């Protein structure tokens, strides 16, 4: 049925702050990418995930802000 | 560190000392979780032996912490 020409699996980029505001369209990925640099392993994961419950909430915003998208 | 006599009596066997120190060193090499004693350019393994001699690290303690975080 050649859905390739019509709909393939398509990526969708979203950038959410604490309050679930979108910044994907305000800055592109590439210029953003130079700033990032990874930092320490699992100690870092624990330290930052000390408040990881918020991510569960963030989806309810992010979905709510990207589902329409 | 140079000798390991002080660590023998802390973990009486001299081979279970090896495996327990290896456990702690593996925890401290890629499993993050920095040593509880300062280092002097020492490798992670020597720091593990050093803390074992200090008595604040033993197989029981490692198992307790592993179980505690496994409950998480």
């Amino acid at each position: 049925l050649q859905l390739n020409r019509f709909l393939p699996p398509t990526p969708v980029r979203m950038l959410l702050d604490k309050n679930g505001n979108n910044l994907a369209a305000q800055v592109e990925f590439e210029t953003f990418n130079r700033q990032l640099n990874a930092v320490n392993r699992h100690t870092g994961s624990k330290l930052v995930n000390a408040v990881q419950q918020d991510v569960h909430a963030i989806l309810q915003l992010g979905e709510a802000q990207i589902e329409k998208s | 560190r140079v000798t390991v006599q002080d660590a023998v009596e802390k973990i009486g066997n001299r081979f279970d000392l090896v495996l327990v120190a290896a456990r702690r060193a593996r925890q401290m090499q890629v499993g993050g979780k920095d040593p509880l004693v300062p280092e002097e350019n020492d490798k992670t393994t020597v720091i593990a032996l050093r803390e074992i001699e200090e008595g604040l690290i033993n197989n029981q303690i490692l198992d307790v912490r592993e179980r505690q975080e496994q409950q998480e």
